[PDB]
RNA sequence: GGAUAGUGGCCUACCAUGGUUUCAACGGGUAACGGGGAAUAAGGGUUCGAUUCCGGAGAGGGAGCCUGAGAAACGGCUACCACAUCCAAGGAAGGCAGCAGGCGCGCAAAUUACCCAAUCCUAAUUCAGGGAGGUAGUGACAAUAAAUAACGAUACAGGGCCCAUUCGGGUCUUGUAAUUGGAAUGAGUACAAUGUAAAUACCUUAACGAGGAACAAUUGGAGGGCAAGUCUGGUGCCAGCAGCCGCGGUAAUUCCAGCUCCAAUAGCGUAUAUUAAAGUUGUUGCAGUUAAAAAGCUCGUAGUUGAACUUUGGGCCCGGUUGGCCG
């Protein structure tokens, strides 16, 4: 009766499960980018492989092929928009030869870690999950957000956010009353 | 917050164009008391089981109860 | 050369020959013949419930020295007597007799696993409780 | 041969022991950070093969 | 010729002997409804598709039929056959393979909830009707994001580089070795505001929720493949482990208890079927001397395949296409 709701998987697991080189590479990437599980790296690898498959099925045809111009241009524009491709390298051979490090370097968690509002990527993801970031006019609770380069400038304390003012804080007044009780 | 907010020309037109659920949520009408669907369908089944008004049936029931 | 015909109109020969020689595959033959439906104790099923009958102290093949304390089980749907392994410790003491067991395959699509002859199934439950939770005492066998 | 008994002999006769008291260790993200800190930035034991869980000797 | 809304062996009478088939007829099986589809990711392929859409079919088994434009209709009848309440021993009424629910089968799944609010249909046509539909409960078959909290201080062991008066100091936290305090947050408080039918489901609240014996994370393993113990205690051909090789005749890195851990990590282990692995089904693309396999040898029909040769090549004229008389 009802029309089915289409779902899809976001990560494809590596076929060889246990190899020292790959295991250590993914572990180091996750730890130095402040990730908790391997689902992030698997999902981004799945997406990167999807993109590389698209690029291969694109470049297998000759230049000025009508479908080729459309799809290659759209893919290149999407990549520069998300920020993986640097501003002056639109060659599409590097689109084939992208890096999972290239994808994750732009990740919002690492962005706020570089901006240093948390002094540590652990505190950074803690902030993202605690919603003390108003990315634009709305607060985002995900470390993976593929920003649009205006939030970078717009990062501030939200009006309904602590550490920024206009609110003392329930815990702050609770501890003030506790200090008063300790004194008297 | 963004939602569907709309206006009418007048209150009478609003009442003539809005269903009773909207009317009762806006206080434009009174909440009429309806029975549960199972019971209403049970009586819709019962008056189909019996034919007509049933006055002759009540008379016959009294005649049999007099026995 | 190379045996098989190569002509542009030899498709029927190639197809028929492939059918004949595909009959030689073990799993293809079983799957098309339906040996899992006509000969398998489980009747093509992933699992089956059972009522244990008695205990068997069948020993282990060489080089080894132990017994593997299996149970004789009558099936419910098929009416077949099988010999099922109860893996964990004391599990014989927990399925002594007449208990309600749940049985599955053993991991070798119908072959004996280790040095235990004639056993191809193992239990995953007893009347609702799991054997390993029983082993770890997270739950207790229902006497009622 | 007539051995339908003595099941769980070792389960019976080993002493039942509980774990020593210790506060719960970090889990998940903190656990993987400790793994990173003891695996990548630790120069402690890189002697011949960079052991992972070296037994006491 | 009849019958049908119509053609027609659809059925009747007469006539001749034809029709299909090794290019597989006819028959048997189908744990067979078909298609659009799903799973592999080199290509080629393999397997299934009851099931959210379409085309069939059936309403317990066939059979018959009225009505109706449209049924061989089953929440319409007519019988037979097995299911199937009472008797006031005359007799009456049925098929939940529609929704909840019961029993059997069980390996295989959902509570006898609510309403036409959001989609259509039915009618004499706005309004009336709809377990069609929509809205809740259970539910880890499935897919997203992502909780089980993180801070900062040396509680001294040199990185950008130095004092250059041999660890005397490093202004930073690393290059931790068992003392660690907040400005703050989430599930749930839903008196209320968003929200539907009166409550719950995302966002907030004057007010509660963390200082962690609280709100505390499981599964498989440390011989190998496949990284993770000669770390301890127990047993010592016996309990077991062991998907496969293998472990133990009083010292087991494999059996039972813990710690450390290694992997995935609110996920994981296990059983069966299936796909790749499988170039172990080989069209692409396998092997046949000795590993499995060249029929004992030849003839031969269907099948498959089958030498070369028939207009070749020179001329002129242009729309227009890619570094290219030119920036």
């Amino acid at each position: 009766p009802r029309a089915p709701r289409t779902y899809s998987k976001t990560y494809s697991t590596p076929k060889r499960p246990y190899e020292s080189s790959r295991l250590d590479a993914e572990l180091k990437l996750a730890g130095e980018f402040g990730l908790k599980n391997k689902k992030e790296i698997y999902r981004i690898s799945f997406q990167l492989s999807k993109i590389r498959r698209a690029a291969r099925d694109l470049l297998t045809r000759d230049e000025k092929d009508p479908k080729r111009l459309f799809e290659g241009n759209a893919l290149i524009r999407r990549l520069v928009r998300v920020g993986v491709l640097s501003e002056d390298k639109k060659k599409l051979d590097y689109v084939l030869a992208l890096k999972v490090e290239d994808f994750l370097e732009r990740r919002l968690q690492t962005q706020v870690y570089k901006l240093g509002l948390a002094k540590s990527v652990h505190h950074a993801r803690v902030l993202i999950t605690q919603r003390h970031i108003a990315v634009g006019k709305q607060i985002v609770n995900i470390p993976s957000f593929m920003v649009r380069l205006d939030s970078e400038k717009h990062i501030d304390f939200a009006p309904t956010s602590p550490f920024g003012g206009a609110r003392p804080g329930r815990v702050a007044r609770r501890n003030a009353a506790r200090k008063a009780e300790a004194s008297g | 917050s963004v939602g569907f907010g709309l206006v009418y020309n007048s209150v009478a037109e609003a009442k003539k164009f809005e269903p009773t659920y909207r009317l009762v949520r806006y206080g434009l009408a009174e909440k009429v008391e309806k029975a549960s669907r199972q019971q209403r369908k049970q009586k819709k089944n019962r008056d189909k089981k019996i034919f007509g008004t049933g006055k002759r049936l009540a008379k016959k029931v009294a005649r049999r109860n007099a026995d | 050369g190379k045996g098989k015909p190569r002509g542009l109109n030899s498709a029927r020969k190639l197809r028929v020959h492939r059918r004949n020689n595909r009959w030689a595959e073990n799993n293809y033959k079983k799957r098309l013949l339906g040996t899992a439906f006509k000969s398998s104790p489980f009747g093509g099923s992933s699992h089956a419930k059972g009522i244990v009958l008695e205990k068997l102290g069948i020993e282990s093949k060489q080089p080894n020295s132990a017994i593997r304390k299996c149970v004789r089980v009558q099936l419910i749907k098929n009416g077949k007597k099988v010999t099922a392994f109860v893996p964990n410790d004391g599990c014989l003491n927990f399925v002594d007799e007449n208990d309600e067991v749940l049985l599955a395959g053993f991991g070798r699509k119908g072959k004996a696993k280790g040095d235990i002859p004639g056993v191809r199934f193992k239990v995953v439950k007893v009347s609702g409780v799991s054997l390993l939770a029983l082993w770890k005492e997270k739950k207790e066998k229902p006497r009622s | 041969h007539g051995s339908l008994a003595r099941a769980g002999k070792v389960k019976s006769q080993t002493p039942k022991v509980e774990k020593t008291e210790k506060p719960k260790k970090p889990k998940g993200r903190a656990y993987k950070r400790l793994l990173y800190t003891r695996r990548f930035v630790n120069v402690t034991l890189v002697n011949g093969k960079r052991r992972m869980n070296p037994g006491p000797s």
